[PDB]
């Protein structure tokens, strides 16, 4: 993950998701545009 | 190395014949036929630049088709900056 | 509603879809120029997480929430229900409509600990180590604040942070 | 932001002088919106009613078919056997075709027109030459057509064929 | 934890202060008081 | 069609997609048959056949699917939407391929 | 059948030779005496001057008072030009150069652009729409040192009009205004002078939309 | 799969840049030119020929042959060797709504207008559009008179391109 | 069988 203040999509496949108090930004094609609210 | 073929430069011969008509060497130069032997809506079509929006019909194909065609290109430069 | 069974009989998968009984609305709805049934039975600002008949009537068996195109519930009513929904659960004033367990899965037994008005979920909240000081407390959220605008009959209006 | 400490009188008097939105005793959504104000019918819409009425006009055999996902080197390509046989392949919108339909003799397609559809017309009723053709492709339905400006199905074509 | 740097009502950082609700009605009641005066001065 | 287009229809033999154009009642089987007969759909497997065979006789419409493992699927559209039609079918996809391999 | 509507054409918009926004120079060639009173607030009260637009349609209207120096002025100027078409876009500086000279010792160095509250910084136009430009400006406003907020023609005449009507409307009976010039409760002995004209909108350097 | 390229009649050759397209779909290239060259035998070599391969999964090709580029009759029509570099600003050349005519009359037998369809009209249409692109201007009448002034013009401005082309080949050494 | 003021 990477702690990012402002969640941003980084192509078509990322979707945001409510978990655990948080919104994360989960990417299966491209692991690293994987995203974590600070 | 690969070039098109020369095309002669001739007032005459251009008007009188039409040099990439013919593809087959073999073939003859197809020369123009008279006026009368031509249909009508040949010459009545529009050289110039497309007619606009305002001198089109709105009951007519041609009148949406540019006003669809003006909608594409707004779009374009709004997501142009996104 | 409608129902959707399978039967598998000489290796041959059949899918069918038999209508059953529908419920209807009662008649004669206090307010007919309402647009949403909230209104339309003049109960704005006048349901709690506690009214279970008047949210079972916008969850599927498996607690669930509806479609709002579905039910037909406003934008802002549709968000109220919402959060009441996840309130009577997690309160369990809804014992009927548990998730679906799936064969070969037994829970375990849990720390039972009553709660109510219950905004967040449990398993994501983390424990208030420091307070603050009196002018930055940190305060516990208790209700939701889709419910500000409800029927207060104190004049002490309702707090929503303990 | 206020940045400066203001004085507790000062500060009191920004809290006394704040904004009040008038608030309105029943909500605007709650109460019956007044009816969507008329337009002008699209210059588009009225062109495609002209086509339509003369394609249903001109030729009297109209093949109503489904126009599959097909690939378009393989739906140009049946479009152009079907050339040989001078056999068109019109496509209007449903939403208003439909109307034209329900205003006019043949009113009983109404229910052919439900998705992607497409109208196969000719001037001369070549339904053996079409029957053929479709036959490529057994995915490709015809749900049914009208030949002087009678009402059949896919089995009257294949007996008018016939 | 939660120290104030200096004093707490006076100096650059000073201790947040907050208007409750009594406080509105209190000052409200007041000029109410005052907007009467303001009337029978006009005559 | 493009979630059934990633599963593919490797186990698939036969597919044949029935219903009554005039009927209020199929526009769920021809919404099923609209997805399948797509250009994606029909490049996984092009062994697998498709049948749309177009009746009068006012019945309730119908889809028979024939696996190479000899399960037949059937899937009554009358009170099914196409998203329940395909749901059901891509599922048995995946349980077929299974056992299969 | 998509319902479609006609276009806007900018035809009869006319592009200046140097659509690009010139250089900024860091400090003025020869220092000059203002001739404004040395009480000075110059970040501090409403603007009143390039307070309206002038040749283009869009601006970044400035919310509060602060300082611009060389750097901001650089990364406006670069940001725009490279974000912007010159074709059909062209911009013009709503500022003067820095000339007020900042002298702190270390143990004049550089000089600064006043600007107030409700002041048109950069202001944008041409063959191009709100949208396009909406972009790069709010970008730009971001890293600007006081509030600002990218606008338009149209927008900021309709952030003035809901302005007007939050006054007409207010349920309030008491405002800001009414106890200040009447010196209710005795309001004065904590307000200021200034504040007889800015009616509590403003505080210091900064500018408060909310407040009627 | 399906590629689409220009290839010049009766000139194939097996490198660039047509080449390693086929290498990378394995084709074999000796076999496409053998077959392209033999079949464009008849029509002149040079005459740019937009043709299509079609490649099955066993790496075997059926080439399909189609009417030459529009701007190859255009600027035969009228003379022109090579188009205008910036159009509309300057005529490159100019041609008569007959050699449009005749020129619709063969290009309409190509792939894209046969399945089509469409009436002549449209064909002459779209090629008035296209002799826009090279500079080409579309008059109804042209006679031998003014057909040999204007040329004789075009020469000029040709000549004042090749000063300014050798100049910037002049600065760019200086570099 | 519901008054305008009716409420459940
Ligand atoms: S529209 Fe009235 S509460 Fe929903
Ligand atoms: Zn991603």
């Amino acid at each position: 993950f990477k702690n990012k203040t402002v969640l941003k999509k980084r192509c078509k496949d990322c979707y945001l998701v409510k978990r655990r108090g948080r919104w994360y930004v989960y990417c299966k094609t491209h692991p690293r545009h994987k995203q974590r609210q600070m | 190395a690969l070039k098109d073929p020369d095309v002669c430069t001739d007032p005459v011969q251009l008007t009188t014949y039409a040099m990439g008509v013919n593809i087959y060497k073999e073939g003859q130069d197809v020369p123009l036929k008279p006026d009368a032997e031509y249909p009508e809506w040949l010459f009545e079509m529009n050289l110039g630049p497309p007619k606009t929006l305002e001198e089109l019909d709105p009951e007519s194909r041609e009148y949406w088709r540019r006003l669809r065609k003006q909608n594409i290109w707004r779009h374009n430069r709004l997501s142009k900056n996104k | 509603f409608r129902e959707v069974v399978e039967t598998q009989e000489g290796k041959t998968t059949i899918i069918e879809g038999r209508i059953t009984a529908t419920p209807k609305e009662s008649p004669n709805p206090p307010n007919p120029s309402g647009q949403c049934p909230i209104c339309r039975w003049n109960l704005k600002h006048k349901y709690n997480y506690d009214d279970v008949l008047l949210l079972s009537q916008f969850i599927r068996p498996h607690g669930g929430m509806l479609p709002r195109k579905i039910t037909g519930l406003c934008q802002e009513e549709h968000r109220k229900i919402e959060e009441c929904v996840k309130m009577a659960h997690r309160a369990g004033l809804l014992p009927n409509h548990r998730p679906r367990l799936p064969e070969g899965v037994v829970p375990k037994s849990k720390p039972q600990l009553n709660r109510y008005l219950t905004r967040w979920a449990p398993g994501s909240v983390k424990p208030i180590y420091k307070k603050g000081p009196r002018w930055n407390r940190v305060r516990m959220p208790v209700g939701s604040p889709l419910l500000r605008d409800n029927v207060c009959y104190s004049r002490t209006p309702w707090k929503l942070y303990h | 932001r206020h940045r400066r400490v203001m004085h507790f009188q000062r500060q009191k008097l920004m809290a006394v002088t704040e904004y009040i939105p008038p608030k309105p005793a029943i909500h605007p959504s709650c109460l019956p919106s007044p009816p969507s104000p008329p337009q002008e019918e699209i210059g588009l819409i009225r062109l495609l009613r002209r086509e339509i009425a003369a394609v249903f006009q001109d030729n009297r055999m109209i093949a109503v078919c489904q126009n599959v996902a097909l690939s378009a080197e393989d739906k140009l390509l049946m479009r152009h056997q079907l050339r040989k046989h001078k056999i068109l392949m019109k496509v209007f919108p449903n939403q208003v075709l439909k109307p034209f339909l329900e205003d006019s003799k043949y009113q009983n397609l109404l229910p052919l027109f439900v998705g992607h559809n497409m109208l196969l017309v000719s001037e001369e009723p070549k339904v053996k030459e079409m029957v053929r053709i479709l036959r490529t492709v057994p995915f490709l339905p015809l749900l049914g057509g009208c030949i002087d400006d009678t009402i059949l199905s896919r089995q009257g074509f294949i007996n008018y064929s016939k | 934890r939660g120290r104030i740097p200096g004093r707490q009502w006076i100096g650059k950082h000073r201790r947040p202060r907050f208007v409750s609700l009594r406080a509105k009605q209190n000052m409200i009641r007041r000029l109410e008081i005052e907007a009467e005066n303001h009337y029978w001065l006009s005559m | 069609a493009a979630a059934l287009a990633r599963l593919g229809l490797r186990p698939v033999k036969q597919v044949r997609v029935q219903f009554c154009p005039f009927e209020k009642n199929v526009e769920s089987t021809r919404t099923f048959l609209q997805t399948v007969s797509s250009e994606k759909v029909r490049s996984t497997n092009l062994n697998c056949s498709v049948i749309a065979d177009v009746r009068h006789d006012g019945s309730e419409p119908c889809v028979d699917v024939l696996f190479g493992d000899g399960h037949r699927l059937i899937m009554r559209g009358a009170h099914l939407t196409a998203l329940e039609m395909l749901t059901a079918f891509a599922s048995h996809i995946r349980a077929r391929d299974a056992a299969g391999s | 059948v998509k319902t479609l509507l006609p276009v806007p054409s900018f035809e009869d918009v006319s592009i200046p030779e140097k659509p690009k926004l010139r250089f900024i120079e860091r400090a003025p060639l020869v220092p000059k005496v203002r001739r404004e009173p040395k009480n000075l607030s110059d970040i501090r009260g409403p603007s009143t001057e390039a307070t309206e637009f002038t040749e283009g349609n869009f601006a970044i209207l400035a919310l509060g008072g602060g300082y611009l120096h060389w750097g901001h002025f650089e990364m406006m100027r670069l940001t725009i030009n490279r974000s912007m078409d010159p074709k059909n876009m062209f911009a013009i500086w709503r500022v003067p150069a820095p000339f007020k000279p900042i002298t702190r010792k270390s143990v004049i160095d550089h000089y600064v652009t006043p600007v107030k509250a409700g002041r048109l910084v950069v202001e944008m136009g041409g063959r191009c729409e709100f949208e396009e430009v909406q972009g790069f400006l709010d970008q730009v406003a971001h890293k600007l040192p006081f509030a600002a907020k990218a606008v338009s023609r149209g927008t900021l005449e309709k952030m003035r009009k809901d302005q007007e009507e939050r006054e007409r409307n207010n349920q309030n009976p008491w405002t800001f205004e009414r106890i200040a010039t009447a010196n209710m409760l005795g309001i004065r002995k904590v307000l200021s002078p200034y504040d007889l004209t800015h009616k509590g909108k403003y505080w210091g350097k900064f500018y408060m939309p909310k407040r009627v | 799969g399906v590629i689409r390229a220009i290839v010049r009649a009766g000139l194939a050759m097996p490198g660039p840049p047509l080449g390693p397209v086929l290498g990378q779909r394995g084709v074999s290239i000796n076999q496409f030119c053998k077959e392209f060259n033999e079949r464009t035998k008849d029509i002149k070599e040079g005459i740019p020929l937009p043709t299509k391969i079609l490649v099955k999964p066993d790496r075997t090709f059926e080439i399909k042959i189609g009417q030459p580029t529009v701007s190859y009759f255009l600027k035969a029509a009228a003379g022109i060797e090579k188009g205008a570099r910036q159009t509309g600003k300057e005529v490159a050349g100019l041609v008569t709504l007959k050699h449009v005519y005749e020129i619709a009359r063969i290009k309409a037998q190509d792939e894209a207008f046969a399945l089509q369809d469409v009436p002549l009209s449209s064909v002459v249409r779209s090629i008035i559009g296209s002799a826009r692109s090279l500079g080409i201007r579309v008059v109804k009448d042209l006679s031998s008179e003014e057909l040999a002034a204007f040329q004789k013009e075009r020469a000029i401005f040709l000549a004042a391109q090749k000063e300014a082309d050798l100049a910037a080949q002049e600065e760019a050494a200086k570099k | 069988s519901y008054l305008p003021g009716y409420v459940p």
